[PDB]
C-alpha cells in the first residue's frame, strides 16, 4: 500500500493529525482528558499508512502497546513553546511544582523531553514520523502467515525510516548530520518507552475511577 | 553511595 | 572522540566483559547479576568518554542503564540458543524454566523475541558493543559532552555497516531497525525491575546491599 512518496507520507500522517483537545480531581482531569484522546487515537491510527492492511487483532495489539507513548510524545510536542510546563490541553497548562498535587518524577522526564526537542529545533514533519513509528514498533516484537504481517510492519517501519531522512536531506543537512540527527530522534523514543512503563505503573498504583476504555488499555499492561 | 565507591 | 572507527570498535571489543558462570531460581539470577555489575563497572570505565563524565553522571547512567546492560549481555549470548536464555554456560535455561518464578515468563518470551531479531537481523560483535555503549550513554539524558559521544558512536554504526558492504539506504535502515530495538530493551527492563522489586517485597530472596539501591534508584 505504502508505495506512496517520501512527501505523500508525510502530507499523509499530517493530515490524519488528531485535534489539540481542551479539557485526586487531579488525576480525574488527566485520566478523563487522555479517555477522549483515545478515541481521536484510535481514528489516527487507521489513517496511518499500512496499518489497516495489518488485521484487527495486530491493529489492537499495537494500539494497546503505544498508546501511553503516543499520548505522551504527543504532549511532549505541544509543550514546546511552553518551556518548564506541560501542556495537556490549551485550558490545562501546568508547571512542575502542579506535579506535586499527586507523580514529579513523570512530570521532569516529560519536561525533559520537551525540552530536548527544543535543542533539536523537532519539526511538525518529523513528529508525526516519530509517533507512526512508535505506534507500529512498540508492539512489534511481541507460522509463515504470522510471519509475513510482521516482516509488513518491517518494511513500513523502513519507509518512514526513509522519509525522516527525506526531510533532513531537504533541510540540507550533510549525510553524517542526516545519520546523527536521525539516531538522536530514535533513542528519544527509548526515554517515551520509559515514561510510559512509569506513568502505566502509576496509573495502576492509584487504582479516581477509569472508564471502560482505558481500564482495558491499562489491564493490556 | 554505594557504587559511588566501586568507582572511587 | 580522537579515536577512528575502527579504533572505538576495537576498544570496545577489548573492553568486553567475562562470561560469569551461576553458583532459589530468583536466588541464581540475583547472585549471578550482582557478580555482574561489579565487571560492568569496569567495563564503563572503559568506555570511550564515560570517564570524562562527572563521578555524579556516571552513577546516574549506570543505576539506570544496569539491567539494561544485563539483558542485551544475556540475549547476545542466547542468540546461538533459538528458544533457551543462557545466563551462564552452566546455566542455559529453556522457555519454560521462567514457569518457576511467578510472572517471569513473560520476561523470558520479551528477552527471547528479542535473541530472535538480533538473529534475524544477522546481528554482529562489532554492532552489539555499540549498541551497549548506547545504552549506557542514552538511558540516563532526559533525567551535551554525552550526545557528541552519542553521535560518535552513530558514526560508528554507520562505518561498520559501510563496511559490510551495505548501500547508502541499508546503513540508515538498519541503524533504525538497531535503534529501535533499544526501545524494546528499555520495555524489558522497565518490566524485570518492576518484577525484581516485585520479590523484594515478598521476600522471595535477599538482595545484596548494591541491587539494593539499583532498585531504589528505580
Ligand atoms: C497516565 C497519567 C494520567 C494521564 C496523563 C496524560 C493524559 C493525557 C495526555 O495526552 C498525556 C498524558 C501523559 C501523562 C499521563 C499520566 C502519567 C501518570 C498518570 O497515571
Ligand atoms: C532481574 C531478574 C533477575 C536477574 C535476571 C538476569 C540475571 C543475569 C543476567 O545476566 C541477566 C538477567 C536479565 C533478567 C533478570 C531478571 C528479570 C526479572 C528478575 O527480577
Amino acid at each position: 500500500a505504502l508505495s506512496l512518496t517520501a512527501d505523500q507520507m508525510v502530507s499523509a500522517l499530517l493530515d490524519a493529525e488528531p485535534p489539540i483537545l481542551y479539557s485526586a480531581s487531579m488525576m480525574g482531569l488527566l485520566t478523563n482528558l487522555a479517555d477522549r484522546e483515545l478515541v481521536h487515537m484510535i481514528n489516527w491510527a487507521k489513517r496511518v499508512p499500512g496499518f489497516v492492511d495489518l488485521t484487527l487483532h495486530d491493529q489492537v495489539h499495537l494500539l494497546e502497546c503505544a498508546w501511553l507513548e503516543i499520548l505522551m510524545i504527543g504532549l511532549v510536542w505541544r509543550s514546546m513553546e511552553h518551556p518548564g510546563k506541560l501542556l495537556f490541553a490549551p485550558n490545562l497548562l501546568l508547571d512542575r511544582n502542579q506535579g506535586k498535587c499527586v507523580m514529579v518524577e513523570i512530570f521532569d522526564m516529560l519536561l525533559a523531553t520537551s525540552s530536548r526537542f527544543r535543542m533539536m529545533n523537532l519539526q511538525g514533519e518529523e513528529f508525526v514520523c516519530l509517533k507512526s513509528i512508535i505506534l507500529l514498533n512498540s508492539g512489534v516484537y511481541t507460522t509463515l502467515k504470522s510471519l509475513e504481517e510482521k516482516d509488513h510492519i518491517h518494511r513500513v517501519l523502513d519507509k518512514i525510516t526513509d522519509t525522516l531522512i527525506h526531510l533532513m536531506a531537504k533541510a540540507g543537512l550533510t549525510l553524517q548530520q542526516q545519520h546523527q540527527r536521525l539516531a538522536q530522534l530514535l533513542l528519544i523514543l527509548s526515554h517515551i518507552r520509559h515514561m510510559s512503563n512509569k506513568g502505566m505503573e502509576h496509573l495502576y498504583s492509584m487504582k479516581v475511577p477509569l472508564s471502560d476504555l482505558l481500564l482495558e488499555m491499562l489491564d493490556a499492561h | 553511595k554505594k557504587l559511588h565507591r566501586x568507582l572511587q
